[PDB]
Parts: C-alpha cells; structure tokens; sequence
RNA sequence: GAGCUGUAAGUAAGCUUUGAUCCAGAGAUUUCCGAAUGGGGAAACCCAGCAUGAGUUAUGUCAUGUUAUCGAUAUGUGAAUACAUAGCAUAUCAGAAGGCACACCCGGAGAACUGAAACAUCUUAGUACCCGGAGGAAGAGAAAGAAAAUUCGAUUCCCUUAGUAGCGGCGAGCGAAACGGGAAGAGCCCAAACCAACAAGCUUGCUUGUUGGGGUUGUAGGACACUCUAUACGGAGUUACAAAGGACGACAUUAGACGAAUCAUCUGGAAAGAUGAAUCAAAGAAGGUAAUAAUCCUGUAGUCGAAAAUGUUGUCUCUCUUGAGUGGAUCCUGAGUACGACGGAGCACGUGAAAUUCCGUCGGAAUCUGGGAGGACCAUCUCCUAAGGCUAAAUACUCUCUAGUGACCGAUAGUGAACCAGUACCGUGAGGGAAAGGUGAAAAGCACCCCGGAAGGGGAGUGAAAUAGAACCUGAAACCGUGUGCUUACAAGUAGUCAGAGCCCGUUAAUGGGUGAUGGCGUGCCUUUUGUAGAAUGAACCGGCGAGUUACGAUUUGAUGCAAGGUU
RNA sequence: GAGGGUAGCGGAGAAAUUCCAAUCGAACCUGGAGAUAGCUGGUUCUCUCCGAAAUAGCUUUAGGGCUAGCCUCAAGUGAUGA
RNA sequence: GACAAUGGUAGGAGAGCGUUCUAAGGGCGUUGAAGCAUGAUCGUAAGGACAUGUGGAGCGCUUAGAAGUGAGAAUGCCGGUG
RNA sequence: GACUCGGUGAAAUCAUAGUACCUGUGAAGAUGCAGGUUACCCGCGACAGGACGGAAAGACCCCGUGGAGCUUUACUGUAGCC
C-alpha cells in the first residue's frame, strides 16, 4: 500500500529474463522518497516519487 | 362443488347406478360425497371400543362427486348445472328445464 | 390464400382437417392429408409461386 | 510424425515468398464469349450480369482458349496477345 | 359461498350463512444470535453506564429508550509553543460496514500436471485458484479512426474474410485485421482564450484566487469585431445532452366469474370399453372419475372481472433554454504531457526491419507556417486533431417468478436427495456422504370363535381379489426345504457326447417325454502367448449396472438436385 | 496436570529421515482434474465371403512408431500372371 | 439343368436378428395388456409363434426415422445369497 | 483350549467338480492326459507331503524417452549479497 502521494505512481509487475529467455517475475518499484509538503494546509510527511518532486513542481514544507 | 349437501341426487356410475337418494355430507377436499343408501360398507366394529355393543356396522362411504347428477326439478330427468345472476345472486340454473334448482 | 380466420376457426377443431395458406404449404401436411381442398385463388397463388 | 527419423517437412527446405501486392484477374476465354450477339458491347458489367464472370478479382482479363466465333466490342482491364487478336480479326472492337 | 381448527389419524373443546376455513392487496406484531454496533464472549449467553418510569420504609429487583467504530459536516476547547496546529469533547447524518446467483462484467495478482512423443524458449494460459470493484448488465464509444475511391464517417455484437496474412527451438503449436453482408443506432459536456462581480497582494500598476457568463473544433473551431434573429415565439428534457415535482387517463401484474354438448344395453366389482342411436365444437389441450370419456367432474376455446398495491406508458402541467452569418490583425485550443533511452509488458506478431500501445527509471518537445497517423525511416501526398469527461440500443448471464416445451429419465435411472437429505453415518477440522417409492376403487384396515404369555397361526367376515392383511402391485435368478417317477454302495469321473437294454410316462402328435445297466470318445471358459489342461491371469454364485460417442472441420464412397455452373 | 505458541516451499528434532491426529524422503481436505499412462486389464447379437504378419528401412529406437512388404473392398487395364 | 467354391486368429467386406423411442397406417386388450412360469413348437443363426398357469392395464403389427441398442470375465460397481 | 452334550454362531477362500498311485507325456515338476496298478458307500479325532496351498497386481532383477528425495566443478535459472 506504497505509493506517490501527488500522483498515485505506484509499483507494476513483470518479468526478468535470462539471456535463455527462462522468465521470473519481479516488480517494478516507484521511486519514492519521504518528503514534508503542504497536505491541507499543513505540513506532513508523505511518500512522493522523485518524477512528482521533478521541477519544483512540488512544494517541500 | 356443483353438488350440495342436502340436494337430491341421481347416482350415474358404480354399483348403485340408477338409485336416487339425499346428499348428507361433502369432502370438498376429496371431491367426494355422502348420499343416503348409497355404497353400503359393513365395518367391523370392536364391542371393546368406547361403544359397549360391537358387530358388523352398514354405513354409507363416501362417493366421487363425479358419480352423482342432480334430479331436474320439473322433469326429475338427471342435468347438468349452470349459474344466473339474479339481482346479484348467484342462482343454480338446471340446464335441461331452465329452472333454479334450490 | 391468406389467413382465413372463419375458416381456421371452422376447420380447427375437426380431428383429420389440417388449414394452412399457400405460402404455408409443406410436405409433411400435403403427405399427411388424403385429400386437398384448395380455392381457386390458392391454387393460381401456388402455381404463380411454383 | 514419422517416430523420430527427421519428418519429410523438416528435411525439405522453404521456397519463395508471397507478394503483399499480387494481381489476380478472372478470365474470360473466347469460347465464352461466343454467347453474346454479334455487335455486343462486352463490358464488365455485362459479363457479371451474364454469369460469365462471378468475382471480378483485380479485373477482367480475356484469354484466347477456343474461337471466337462472333463480332463485339470488347472492354477488359487485360488482354492476352490472341485473344485481341482474335477480337480484331472477327472484325470486332477491343479497349482496356 | 359451506364447511372449518396443517402435516395428522384420534379424542376433546370449539368456530362458521350476523359469511368460518380458504385466496389476493395493504397494514400491525415480529423473542434471541448473527455485520451485531453499550462492554465482554467458547454465536443464540454473561456484565454495565446514562435518562425516564414501576415497585420497596429503603436497599435489592424490574420496564422503556439510549450508549460501537470509521467517515463527513458543524460547535466548543486547545499541548509541546506565541499565533494556532496536534489533540480533546459535544451534536447531526436512511453515510459506510455484512450477505450473496458456485452465473455474467471490469480490474489486481497469478500456477501446475500437460503438449512439444525427453526438455529449458514455447505450450497448458493470462486458464485454475485467491483478492478488489460493481451493474442489471458491465466494458467500449462520437476519430490525433479505417483507408487509398465516385472514399467512409462513434462504440458494441453476428456472418464472412480464413485456418488466409502472419507469428513460431519457423518445432509443437499460436493465429488476425481492413473491405463486404447484417442487428442496433445518438449524440454530447468541459479546460483555455475573453467578459462581469467579489477577495488578497494594498503601485492604492494590475497580478493572483473564487463565482457566474462565454466556448467546444479539422470544411479547422472559438475568443475578438461586426451584422441579423429571441427573451420562450419556438425548441428541449430527468436514458447522456441541467434537475425536481404534480393532475388526469390508458394498459399490465398481483385473487377471481361465466363457459357447449349422451343416453341405452352387454360384459364386469366398477364402463369412459363393445354395441345402437344422438348431440356440441371459436371448446377433439390436459388431468380426474371404480377399465380406455369432446358431451360425468376439473377444465379447454371464448368472454368478463379489481377495493387495494405495484409496474409501464400517454396528454397536460412543470422545468430549462436564443439561433445564424461575415472578417481574417491579435489571442486560445488539455506539459513533466507527447516523445526518447534502458528494463518489462501488451499487440495474432516470441525484439524482430517492429510500426501501433502501456508500466518503472532517467531525460524531455512543438504551438496552426503547429501536432499525430498511413507497420523501421525520410520525402511527398492523404487522413486525422492526443495528452479532460459523459452517453441508450443491438451483446453476456440465470439464484429467481409466470406460462409452456421435449423421437429427455422413470426408483442401481433421473438431482447426492421422488421418501423429514446435505439428513443418517464418518472425521479434531476443512471435508466426505448414503440407503430408502407402489394395500385397495373405497379403509370397507379382518366383529366374533379357536391354539398361544406373546409372536404367529386356523376359521369367520370385508373385498372383484387377502393367494391385495401393512416396505401389503408384479414377484425372475442365486440359495434353502418337503414329496416323489427312474437311478446308485467293485467304483478312477472337465461330468458331457455318440451307442444302448430295463423301468416310468403320454406331448404344440412329432420316424414322442423322463430316467439311464453298460460300451466308444473326451484335460472348463476368458486373457495372454512361439506354445497354456496348464501348476500363467481373471471370475464364490445369481441379478442389475458397466466401454468407439457427439460437435465442428477434412477426406473418400454411395444417394439426390442442378450443371458451366453450383450454393447461400 | 491445566491454559497456551510454532503449520507443510512450513514447523519441531540430546539427529532416527525423527514427529506434526493409527503408513511423512515432505500431513490432511477441496479444487486445476477425466493430470499424463508409447503400460496391464476390460470392450456386450448372428451368419456369410475373403484373409494376414511376427520382415526391410529409419527412429533418444528396440514389448512404441512411420513408410515399404503381406490382407481386404471398389473401380480401371486387359493376358501383361503361373 | 449343369458343375465350381464354402477350416481360419488379427483384419477388410456383406446380409441380417433383437432392444427403447418417434411418425404414419392398420390392430389387440378386464370375454384379461405387459411382465413372469412351464411345454414334446418354428426358422440356416441372432431369434419368432402358440397353449396353459400367474398377473391385472396396458401392448403388438407394417413401413420409415432415431439411439443411453445386446455382457461372462475389467483383483469391475451395488444388492442378494451361498 | 482341543474332545462329547445343551445355547449362540463368524472368517479368509471358492471356474464347475463323482477330486487315487506309479512310470511316462506335456508350457520341459499332473487329481483331471497315456499305459498300468490300486480302490465297496458315509462320518468322526488327528498329521501336514501335494493341490507350484491362502494372504499382498515381487520390494530382488530388468524395462518406461514413469515419479520422488538427495548431490555436484551437469545445464539453465534464481533468493540474496558485492
Ligand atoms: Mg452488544
Ligand atoms: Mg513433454
Ligand atoms: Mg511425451
Ligand atoms: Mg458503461
Ligand atoms: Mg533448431
Ligand atoms: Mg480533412
Ligand atoms: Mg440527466
Ligand atoms: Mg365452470
Ligand atoms: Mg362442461
Ligand atoms: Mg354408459
Ligand atoms: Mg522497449
Ligand atoms: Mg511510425
Ligand atoms: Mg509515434
Ligand atoms: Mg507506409
Ligand atoms: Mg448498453
Ligand atoms: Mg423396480
Ligand atoms: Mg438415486
Ligand atoms: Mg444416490
Ligand atoms: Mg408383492
Ligand atoms: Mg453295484
Ligand atoms: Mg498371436
Ligand atoms: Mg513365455
Ligand atoms: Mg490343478
Ligand atoms: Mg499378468
Ligand atoms: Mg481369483
Ligand atoms: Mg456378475
Ligand atoms: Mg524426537
Ligand atoms: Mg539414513
Ligand atoms: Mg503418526
Ligand atoms: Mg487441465
Ligand atoms: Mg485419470
Ligand atoms: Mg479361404
Ligand atoms: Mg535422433
Ligand atoms: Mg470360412
Ligand atoms: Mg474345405
Ligand atoms: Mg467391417
Ligand atoms: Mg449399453
Ligand atoms: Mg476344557
Ligand atoms: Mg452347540
Ligand atoms: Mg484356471
Ligand atoms: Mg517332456
Ligand atoms: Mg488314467
Ligand atoms: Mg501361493
Ligand atoms: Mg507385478
């Protein structure tokens, strides 16, 4: 239940391959990180994807 | 039922074809009934039951209603019933003279 | 010819008598029957038609 | 299968390819032809009508099996070299 | 409209024409557990707070209501810490929860046996199982589409294209789409430019934000400017396109009512059968009735019917609402988006020359002289206009209700269950899971006598039948007995067969039936084997049940129709 | 002794492949499911006509299979057979 | 009329018997259907009649159609009984 | 306990069985076949040579392009770590 809290970024499933094409699954994790924005007003921390964070477009408070 | 008790009937089918009597008990359930005289059953009776006096007991059973035909009242001929309304009663009608049955 | 509503009536509840219209015509019930009645509209329909 | 020795259809190897924008044209021999009245104008559209030709493919091509034995003019997307030949000498007309 | 207090008999006490029982609509009541919610708990129990009330002199006891959690909205209060923010307290809410139809839908996550005659890529299969979310359908949907002409014009679904094009240890296998033919059809709303009002920053420049207006696109549309048109005239509507109602009417569903026409004799326990003579039919569907009934009953065809509730609809009402054209100066037209690289996934397409589409990570445009697509890529041409949203129908399914149907079963079948069956029984539990139908037309269900403690029986009686007497229609076979015609105690037997006296019978009347002194010949059956009496396998016996089917394709043969046509 | 905890791709084991509800080299139940079985067994009425093979080649093939050889049915050829 | 052929496992080919159901036609049945039982009956086989007893209400036959269509064996399943 | 009597009363097994021996024959070790030899019919208490006796579709052996557990510098992967 981890996901960006701006952007609902979140993690996906799929395949690692051999080089025999042999398939395993895996994951595909967002890369979130804990950072103190404005949520209702107030501060809070919160798990945001470094791609949310990109740009200022996020305000860390 | 078409038949009620009370009314004279004419017995059309079993032993007792031909014979006429009074209808004296319904089983709506069973679509049977009771007529006076009419299929004469001998039961044995225990003298040892509540009755002190036991013994071989006639009474009528019970008939299919099918087996029994209203009596015309003018002609006494057996007929079928149908139903009037009069003055929002419902009225027996025998089919052969016309005429209201009770 | 066409639906003849007095006539199905008539002829539906005599066992043996089948009623059908031209277009209605199949084999089982012309094999069935031991004889056809046809007006004569029917049978120029059926000829047009065959 | 063929219970291990290496199948026919294994052995053998793949030939050629199929071409994405190949033509096919149905055919019209002069035999056929013959069944139109002598001054026709054989046409697409005639030939289906007739019957002559049910799936016109890529279009309508004459070929030259038989005699022509009658004078048309005769509209086709291909002719076979005999068969305008034959066309033009009944003293018929041909076009594509 | 005359009986009734269920199965379910009995007895008892009663009810009912002053209309019972019974049938349909509406309403009342509806213990306890259970999401279970005052707290607890080993479900159907235990233990409380608060308010009001009952009772007691008072305590003890009791009644009713209320008190879970989370969420949302308000109010008050308010820490570290000043301001107020955690927090805390109170009030409101038909807010949530849980269930299920073992179906259908969307999504998350996702096997293996298996096939490849081994096996890893591949297949099984994005299947099973698990989980979340629904809805009555869901999903999809009004072109950044399909294409390549005289172009078409949302989506979905059927036919066909076609086992084609392709994919593929180019193995096993996987396998389209567009066109064409059909079902059904319906189109819309925002964001932005710009305008007006309001509020903050107070240049008190005009920037930001909120509200309302405006606007919606490829034939580029709109803003903007101008010109006509109207304040609901018209138009539209609660199925999208905004959203609540009201009046009246119609039809339908949920009980019902009427409803034609046959008598006689014979057989028989009984007639519906047979025989004879009639009758109705918009009714000859069907069931029942003492055997097989158009005319006896229940019905059928046909016609009629609703106090009340529900559903679908129509008209009024109600509500909402302007609609076109011209111009090309400026402005707007969806950004961490499109797109790229790497790693995966999805596309019929396995990374491939891989378009088209999604996910993670990192990088990252243009702005109508723009942008996307036509299967790498570029040019030209052509078609579109992404990065916002909504949308009925045609399609899927069936726990259920109503009316029906079947060259479907008929008690070892058909449901596991025709019957008090998910029961009995088995298991700690998940879970597994049976056997078992038939008196008779009517209960008339055997009064009475006799033997017996009873059970059971013999009479008598009821009944057409008891030889139908209670798991009571029929009543096969294995198996067990009693009687007996022939036969057998010096004989070596797969049990019969062929020959044959004697004795006993007498038939579908046939150059008969039963038995068998004695003679010849002769090691069961099935399976599996080179070969089985085999001391190789199987069967205690009898009965029932128990194994090449169907669908869709292919091919061949026969048949039949038509034939350079044939066929949908 | 009582009340409890650890659960099968797992527990527990002073260690024996030892125990996990009377058989544990991987419990039990239900489902995928009719797994797959080139193996063994079984496969139900009758008569009539014809009537084999147990070989070659190849085969991760050797008690399996494929094509050929030998059987059968039909149509054709027509003396081509012994 | 003649004269020729007719052992047979796997297996090919053919013609048939019998079971349930359906269609149409034509019949039977309480003056006794099916089922069961017995018999010295008939057909080249599968099998088909007839009589009598039991039984008590249903069933043949002809032509065509359709199949849950034939059991002696599976350490077969269920029941009954040795 | 067995044995006899009164009461009650199973089981495995079982193709049908009127179930001798010898020498032979034979799927090469015969109650059942040949040729001889022996033997009146029916019980009861006992013994175990044979019925290749019953019990368990041999666990040894081999076979199946069967399964499972285990190993490793077999192959291909992978949790995890760097
Ligand atoms: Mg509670
Ligand atoms: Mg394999
Ligand atoms: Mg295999
Ligand atoms: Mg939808
Ligand atoms: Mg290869
Ligand atoms: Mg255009
Ligand atoms: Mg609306
Ligand atoms: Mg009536
Ligand atoms: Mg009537
Ligand atoms: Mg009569
Ligand atoms: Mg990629
Ligand atoms: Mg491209
Ligand atoms: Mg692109
Ligand atoms: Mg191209
Ligand atoms: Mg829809
Ligand atoms: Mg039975
Ligand atoms: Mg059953
Ligand atoms: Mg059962
Ligand atoms: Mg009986
Ligand atoms: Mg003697
Ligand atoms: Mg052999
Ligand atoms: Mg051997
Ligand atoms: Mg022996
Ligand atoms: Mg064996
Ligand atoms: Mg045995
Ligand atoms: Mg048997
Ligand atoms: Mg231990
Ligand atoms: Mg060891
Ligand atoms: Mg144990
Ligand atoms: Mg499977
Ligand atoms: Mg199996
Ligand atoms: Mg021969
Ligand atoms: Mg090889
Ligand atoms: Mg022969
Ligand atoms: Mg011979
Ligand atoms: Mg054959
Ligand atoms: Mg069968
Ligand atoms: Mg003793
Ligand atoms: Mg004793
Ligand atoms: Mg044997
Ligand atoms: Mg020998
Ligand atoms: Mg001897
Ligand atoms: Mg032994
Ligand atoms: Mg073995």
């Amino acid at each position: 239940g981890k996901q960006c809290f701006v952007t609902g970024r979140k993690a996906s499933t799929g395949n690692r391959r051999s080089h025999a094409l042999n398939s395993t699954k895996r994951r595909w994790n967002a890369n979130l990180q804990k950072v103190r924005i404005l949520v209702d007003g107030k501060p809070k921390k919160v798990w945001v994807s470094a791609r949310a964070l990109k740009s200022g477009k996020v305000t860390r408070v | 039922m078409h038949i009620k008790k009370g009314d004279n009937v004419k017995v059309i089918a079993g032993k007792d074809k031909g014979k006429e009597g009074k209808v004296i008990a319904t089983l709506p359930k069973k679509d049977r009934v009771v007529v006076e005289g009419v299929n004469i059953m001998k039961k044995h009776q225990k003298p040892t039951q509540l009755n002190p006096e036991g013994g071989i007991l006639e009474t009528e059973a019970a008939i299919h209603v099918s087996n029994v035909q209203l009596l015309d009242p003018k002609t006494n001929e057996p007929t079928r019933v149908g139903y009037k309304f009069v003055d929002g009663k419902k009225v027996r009608i025998a089919k052969k003279s016309g005429e209201e049955i009770k | 010819e066409n639906e003849d509503v007095n006539v199905e009536l008539s002829a539906r509840n005599i066992p043996g008598v089948q009623v059908t219209t031209a277009q209605g015509l199949n084999v089982l019930d012309i094999t069935n029957a031991d004889s056809l009645v046809i007006t004569e509209a029917a049978a120029k329909k059926v000829e047009e038609v065959l | 299968f063929e219970g291990g020795q290496l199948p026919l259809f294994r052995r053998l190897p793949k030939r050629g390819f199929t071409n994405i924008n190949r033509k096919e044209y149905a055919i019209v021999n002069l035999d056929q032809l013959n069944k139109f009245e002598d001054g026709t104008e054989v046409t697409p559209a005639l030939l289906v009508e007739s019957g002559v030709v049910k799936n016109e493919k890529s279009g309508i091509k004459i070929l030259g099996n038989g005699s022509l034995d009658k004078k048309l003019t005769v509209k086709a997307h291909k002719f076979s070299a005999s068969a305008a030949e034959a066309i033009d000498a009944k003293g018929g007309a041909h076009e594509v």
